[PDB]
RNA sequence: GGUUGCGGCCAUAUCUACCAGAAAGCACCGUUUCCCGUCCGAUCAACUGUAGUUAAGCUGGUAAGAGCCUGACCGAGUAGUGUAGUGGGUGACCAUACGCGAAACUCAGGUGCUGCAAUCU
RNA sequence: CGGGGUCGAAAUGACCUUGACCUAUUCUCAAACUUUAAAUAUGUAAGAAGUCCUUGUUACUUAAUUGAACGUGGACAUUUGA
RNA sequence: GCUCAUGGAGAACAGAAAUCUCCAGUAGAACAAAAGGGUAAAAGCCCCCUUGAUUUUGAUUUUCAGUGUGAAUACAAACCA
RNA sequence: UUCCUCGUGGCCCAAUGGUCACGGCGUCUGGCUCGAACCAGAAGAUUCCAGGUUCAAGUCCUGGCGGGGAAGCCA
């Protein structure tokens, strides 16, 4: 009754592309990105493409064509065990490891590995990587965050700054890590590096072990169950560095099966459409029954 | 009404011919068409018109409407 | 069937709308801080009436939002003042309803006599889980039907909690 | 009095479309455009900037100069008894490649496979194109297409 | 073939009402110490992936469905129109000759296709 | 939940009258309305200043001998491009 | 960051219009003014920071004699937000 | 016909775009003394009509109506 459309309405309304109809594409912001400089040419724009699902990190290097957008490479937080993190794979530290893995990986397989290898020594500072002088001049790509809050301590910020000590050139200030003090526009180093490590985890830990217990064990259970202490946490995430910078080659899944071993149970289990011929006996049983007498 | 409307006619400029329609009345219909749609029971009158069933649409309301069609 | 489709509150919205600023507006501030343990939001007027005598952008109310425990603590505070009886007409037909009460005194706020007396309009709000899909940024939708809430479905779960009923129609 | 601005008589011109209203696809800001290239104007209403005049709408030109965001376009100009050049610095989503010059590639190259093809054998390509030539003999059977006769209709009211 | 991220064309993709949903994934979901933001940890931020649920979102299907798309010797070679005549007609206008050629209506059919990377009994 | 009468104490009460509003229909129209949309008029192109292959210059451009522009050298002639 | 006009359903004083909540809503609103175009995670509403309403001169489009003025466009070398 | 101006309580007249509108006369009530005059006090308005502009229109913008005024010349 008063959910009810007019034909008019309908045949007027103009609907958003797709994607904005799906809510996952800000079109305003697509055209900023990928619009390139006319004059140079065929030349890409790389974006970072840095986004969050619940359970899941997933770093992208991509490039804008008419047919559609193209990868060059992908990261993802569900391999992290390959080198050393199994716990906390949305946090802070594992967007960190995400964006060094992803600028390892691209950086390898373009050639640009052994030059530009980016901040090892870890410190919490600000510094953007560098052109070497008689050198190639580093690879050079731009956040996409996406519908995300630019916001203080998120962690779309933490995958930039994990990409640009991994040797990616992506240009940023330092107003958006923690740390950073609001009244006296400058950086704390401190803070910083004890998020890269998960010491606003670690601390939390020792202040709930210490306070309530039973929420330790609800929360942080894996740890416990896999011997995980607060300041065994900077250990392993200094090794999944080191492991990271040494081989970030992407070893995929075994996968199991084949794709039509995969796709035999799903076309078997998927409705189909229903024929003309079937849709014109369907109606004429209808006519027969509800309207012949029944 | 012939005569009413060759009466009327003096009152116009111009040139006004008088044609018997084929069709029943105001509808667009011709008279044996419309007489072989309400044998049946397509046809619905209104207060002054007349609603014709469509063979498109959902058949929930095409049998509210014109069940004299779908009792055969 | 009946998973996780349970009604809980989503809010309870408590307003005073002042005819005036100033000093009443302050003191129906500080009732509402005292109440709710938030600081209330001031609401400006839309335009100039003449007639009732607010200027537009003249603080003429107050209010505000809580959630969780606290607001069906304050639920029921406000339900014992109005005997767990509800008018139907005061149910929505999208689920949420709403009561009115006079002397605030009733609870709380015994007098404290720098704020004086004043009225309230509570409001319920009523949504099932998943409703952010609505709120969200990305990927914003629209809930379903089934999932919806209503009257009928609000009525008797403000019939089945609370022991309570409701008047005439 | 009268009224000659740069947008006089532009209400449908620049009108946007019907069911075709917002933001512009993508793929105008992802083609390519090189000197030399053959371009058509059409000016999207919802591009204030780097618009063209009213002048240039459906006329096609020549790139001259590419920059950032916009394009070097040559036009000819009917001026009095002569042509004039007029050069537009118009922003891409007023451009769109001409179809004409990629059919007449495809066109060069296609003679040039016909010619190295045939010239294996030299069997006289005539590689031009001809119009639509006068239709040969050809024989019309009755089987089952037995003429049927008609004849001019009565006339009949049908009101 | 299903799902996710990023997309291209931008309703054959939308809208209304129902139904169903292995696996995985997305999602809802749980918590507030820290970064952060709010009248409100509702939104935003952070933590957990642990306590639960496919209810919703999401995907698909159904509908003599609305809308949209395509086609037609359907209407109609109609209306309109370029050119021609010492053509008709008091005129208004209308026929004919050589050409071009619609829209509505009617009927029929269809109801997203696809690219890169990853993952899935 | 507009204005009237009747049963009426009134009632989130009823029977009727008239208006507006809603739904599906119906007749007729638009130089300054329009989904659609001609005919005639109009822009461009139909190759030697062309196409293709190879590799040279730059202070521009690129993650990059990657591109852009201009070039050397080589191949394709009178059906050389209606 | 948010979405408007308008309608509907509700909440003490509060009624046709005060403030609050929800649903629908392709724009039926607003964008200084005339009208016409254009615009919806904006070009609108609110908030934060600002002075690029800056410098140097050149080229182009419109009116057009391809003169001027006015207005506008896209670049270059700086300096800034 | 054109142009200018005005339209306000029963009458005459005024108004800063900023309280459902100043004054005076008339009317009504009471008082003084029978009536006037006089002393106190009250009531009375959809600012000609139809539209718009602004948070707000008596006023600000357009058309009509009615009242008044000026012009309507060379031949
Ligand atoms: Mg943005
Ligand atoms: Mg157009
Ligand atoms: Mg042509
Ligand atoms: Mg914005
Ligand atoms: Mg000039
Ligand atoms: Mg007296």
């Amino acid at each position: 009754q008063k959910d009810a459309k007019s034909s008019a309405y309908s045949s007027r309304f103009q609907t958003p592309f797709r994607r904005r109809r799906e809510g996952k594409t800000d079109y305003y912001q697509r055209k900023r990105l990928v619009t390139q400089h006319k004059a140079k040419y065929n030349t890409p724009k790389y974006r970072l493409v840095v986004r969050f699902t619940n359970k899941d990190i997933i770093c992208q290097i991509i490039s804008s064509t008419i047919t559609g957008d193209v990868v060059l490479a992908a990261a993802y937080s569900h391999e992290l065990p390959r080198y050393g993190i199994t716990h906390g794979l949305t946090n802070w530290a594992a967007a960190y490891a995400t964006g060094l893995l992803i600028a390892r990986r691209t950086l390898q397989k373009l050639g640009l590995d052994e030059t530009y290898k980016g901040v090892e020594e870890v410190e919490g500072e600000y510094e953007l990587t560098e052109a070497v002088e008689d050198g190639p001049r580093p690879f050079k790509v731009f956040l996409d965050i996406g519908l995300q809050r630019t916001t203080t301590g998120a962690r779309v910020f933490g995958a930039l700054k994990g990409a640009s000590d991994g040797g990616l050139y992506v240009p940023h200030s330092e107003n958006r890590f923690p740390g950073w003090d609001f009244e006296t526009e400058e950086i704390d180093p401190e803070l910083l590096r004890s998020y890269i490590f998960g010491g606003h985890v670690s601390q939390y830990m020792e202040e709930l072990a210490d306070d309530d217990e039973e929420r330790f064990s609800e929360l942080f259970k894996g740890y416990l169950a896999d011997d995980i202490d607060a300041d065994s946490l900077e250990d392993i995430y200094t090794s999944a560095h080191e492991a990271i910078r040494a081989d970030p080659a992407f070893k995929p899944t075994e996968k199991k099966f084949t794709k039509e071993q995969y796709a035999a149970e799903s076309k078997k289990y998927r409705q189909t459409k229903l024929s003309k011929e079937e849709r014109a006996a369907r109606v004429a049983a209808k006519i027969a029954a509800l309207a012949g007498q029944q | 009404v012939v005569e009413g409307l060759r009466r009327a006619r003096y009152k116009f400029p111009g040139q006004q011919k008088i044609i018997l329609s084929k069709k029943w009345g105001f509808t667009n219909l011709d008279r044996p068409e419309y007489l072989k749609k309400r044998e049946a029971g397509e046809v619905k009158d209104d207060g002054a018109f007349v609603k014709f069933l469509s063979k498109k649409g959902s058949l929930e309301n095409n049998i509210r409407e014109f069940p004299e069609y779908f009792a055969a | 069937q009946n998973p996780m489709r349970d009604l809980k509150i989503e809010k309870l919205v408590l307003n005073i709308s002042v005819g005036e600023s100033g000093d009443r507006l302050t003191r129906a501030s500080k009732v509402l801080e005292q109440l709710s343990g938030q600081t209330p939001v001031q609401s400006k007027a839309r335009y100039t009436v003449r007639t009732f005598g607010i200027r537009r952008n003249e603080k003429i109310a107050v209010h505000v939002t809580v959630r969780g425990p606290k607001a069906e603590e304050i639920l029921e505070r406000g339900l014992k003042v109005k005997e767990y009886q509800l008018r139907d007409r005061n149910f929505s037909a999208t689920g949420n309803f709403g009561f009115g009460i006079d002397e605030h005194i009733d609870l709380g706020i015994k007098y404290d006599p720098s704020i004086g007396i004043f009225g309230m309009d509570f409001y319920v709000v009523m949504n099932r889980p998943g409703a952010r899909v609505t709120r969200r940024k990305r990927c914003k939708g629209t809930v379903g039907n089934s999932h919806k809430t209503t009257k009928e479905d609000t009525v008797s779960w403000f019939k089945q909690k609370y022991d309570a009923d409701v008047l005439d129609k | 009095g009268k009224s000659h601005g740069y947008r006089s008589r532009t209400r449908y011109m620049f009108q946007r479309d019907f069911r075709k209203h917002g933001a512009v696809h993508l793929s105008t800001y992802l083609k390519v455009y090189k000197v030399g290239d053959i371009v058509d104007i059409k000016a999207n209403g919802s591009i204030q900037k780097g618009m063209p005049h009213k002048f240039y709408q459906g006329k096609t030109g020549v790139v001259y100069n590419v920059t950032k965001s916009s394009v070097g376009v040559i036009i000819n100009k009917m001026v009095g008894n002569r042509y004039l050049e007029k050069r537009l610095n118009l922003r891409v989503e007023h451009i769109k490649h001409s179809k004409c010059r990629q059919e007449f590639l495809e066109r060069v190259k296609a003679n040039a496979a016909k010619r190295a093809e045939a010239k294996a054998q030299g069997v006289a390509v005539q590689l031009k194109r001809q119009p639509a030539q006068p239709r040969e003999s050809r024989i019309v059977s009755t089987e089952g297409n037995v003429p049927q006769t008609l004849a001019p209709v009565p006339y009949e009211t049908f009101i």
